[PDB]
């Protein structure tokens, strides 16, 4: 039973160039080696099989190399439906034993976060939880650690930071922190701040929003 | 014109039982070996089975070597998988193939989910603010719609219905405390908004509730 | 647990000499005489009628994209053999 290592398991990179993608077996698979592109939810799309041979209807631009023990996959000129997870597979013995993962990801122009700040709904506040919510949307690039500051102080547990995939019509990400708890600890505090934390302004802001208005 | 269907998945409890059941259209199936594959979110691809044309040999892999078994009727052309004694390593989307040497035939798949967790109908709230309020960010008003506590996965989200879907944002679920939750972006002008109805239409499968809160 | 892939079955009838695979019937099977592809060969069996201890003869892999054990098989009169 063979294993393979996928480098890199991220490739931001830009459009129209050289994406290179390394696999590695245990022992020799001899050349049974295959790559597929992943796309969305569903089903993995055969690129090369045998490592040099080219699958039916890939474009020209996809190279299948290496030998033995190893292999590579090469996008000549990274073009837009490129984007998506990449991985290899070896036919040498069953189990087929399958590559971790590499996931191309388009290299974009930067972008300011849209901070949006939302007001625990009275609906809730009612059946007794009180979970908190702020957006940071269409932004590039990809890192970001959004802060909650309840009355000047970092509110350190009960977050829940969710992030998208590039946005299809620009590329772009987004992000929704949800401060969960009750009444309990929220009724004790007036002052609540989302802390945005990116390269993409000046330094650094935030959106506050205080109970008693 | 080679379709493949993966049928019945869905949820289970540990240590139970589940039959998955592909289907072959367009090929001499009954003359050709087929495998059944999984892909076990996040940790992966992983090779499940593979049966002969004959059903001759049969070939596991390690991690389900065992509590599972694979089968075929080469008249209804059907490809089984028998899962017993089921793990959370065993929550995975299962596919059906026929693997060529320079071809391969996936199906669609079914998404297979092992958990002790019991069916949860999810709380669906509103947002939109009033301190911090200040006019309109370029003139945008921003709305949110927050799902809370709902098990298991999917849930679909439906601003005003399923038209407004211009700079639309729903972010993935994340599972805490055993159960999923996501939020969702919608953003049009404050010409638009209170103006107009900006509802949002969460629905669940599972619990098969389907909410429609609008904003205040 | 079940049993593997077994072995060859050399069948000789004067002017032919039959070739039982070890696997399957497959269709996607793939049949080798010595580094040189088989032209869309495809059963179990296979039917080297009037063979030469010169043309005919030689190395042979019978295989499928499963059981990529690449099991040989000599031949000419004393098969699996130097």
């Amino acid at each position: 039973d063979i294993q393979m290592t996928q480098s890199p398991s991220s490739l931001p990179a830009s459009l129209g160039d050289r994406v290179t993608i390394n696999c590695q077996a245990s022992q020799d698979i001899s050349n049974y080696l295959n790559w597929y592109q992943q796309k969305p939810g569903k089903a993995p799309k055969l690129l090369i099989y045998y490592t040099n041979k080219l699958a039916d209807g890939v474009p020209s631009r996809f190279s299948g190399s290496g030998s033995g023990r190893d292999s590579s996959f090469t996008i000549s000129s990274l073009e837009s439906e490129d984007i998506g997870s990449y991985y290899c597979q070896q036919y040498y013995n069953y189990p087929w034993t399958f590559g971790p993962g590499t996931k191309l990801e388009i290299k974009r122009a930067d972008a300011k976060p849209t901070v949006s700040i939302f007001p625990p709904s009275s609906e809730q506040l009612g059946t007794g939880s009180a979970t908190l919510v702020c957006f940071v949307n269409n932004f590039y690039p990809k890192d970001i650690n959004v802060k909650w500051k309840v009355d000047g102080s970092e509110k350190r547990d009960g977050v829940l930071q969710s992030v998208t995939d590039q946005d299809s019509k620009d590329s772009t990400y987004s992000l929704s922190s949800t401060l969960s708890l009750t009444k309990a600890d929220y009724e004790r505090h007036n002052l609540y701040t989302c802390e945005v934390t990116h390269k993409t302004s000046t330094a650094a802001i935030v959106k506050t929003l205080n109970r008693n208005e | 014109e080679v379709q493949l269907v993966e049928s019945g998945g869905g949820l289970v409890q540990p240590g139970k039982s589940l039959k998955l059941s592909c289907e072959a259209s367009g090929f001499t199936f009954s003359g050709y070996g087929m495998h059944w594959v999984r892909q076990a979110p996040g940790r992966g691809l992983e090779s499940v089975a593979y049966i002969t044309s004959s059903s001759i040999n049969i070939k596991y892999a390690d991690a389900v070597k065992g509590r599972f078994t694979v089968s075929r009727d080469n008249a209804k052309n059907l490809l089984f998988l028998q899962m017993n004694i089921l793990k959370s390593e065993d929550t995975a989307m299962y596919y059906c193939a026929r693997f060529d040497w320079d071809k391969n035939y996936w199906g669609q798949g079914t998404m297979v989910t092992v958990s002790s967790a019991k069916t949860t109908a999810p709380s669906v709230y509103p947002l939109a603010p009033a301190c911090d309020s200040t006019t309109s960010t370029t003139n945008t008003v921003t709305l949110g719609c927050l799902v809370k506590g709902y098990f298991p996965e999917p849930v679909t989200v439906i601003w005003n219905s399923g038209a407004l879907t211009s700079g639309v944002h729903t972010f993935p679920s994340v599972l805490h405390s055993g159960l999923y939750s996501l939020s969702s972006s919608v953003t049009v002008p404050s010409s638009t908004w209170p103006s107009q109805t900006v509802t949002c239409n969460v629905a669940h499968p599972a619990s098969s509730t389907t909410v429609d809160l609008k904003i205040e | 647990d079940d049993a593997e892939n077994i072995e060859y079955k050399v069948s000789i009838s004067g002017t032919s000499v039959e070739l039982t695979c070890p696997l399957d019937s497959d269709e996607n099977l793939k049949w080798e005489k010595n580094g040189q592809e088989l032209p869309q060969k495809h059963d179990k069996h296979l039917v080297l009628q009037d063979f030469s201890e010169v043309e005919d003869s030689g190395y042979y892999v019978c295989y499928t994209p499963a059981s990529n054990k690449n099991t040989y098989l000599y031949l000419k009169a004393r098969v699996s053999e130097y």
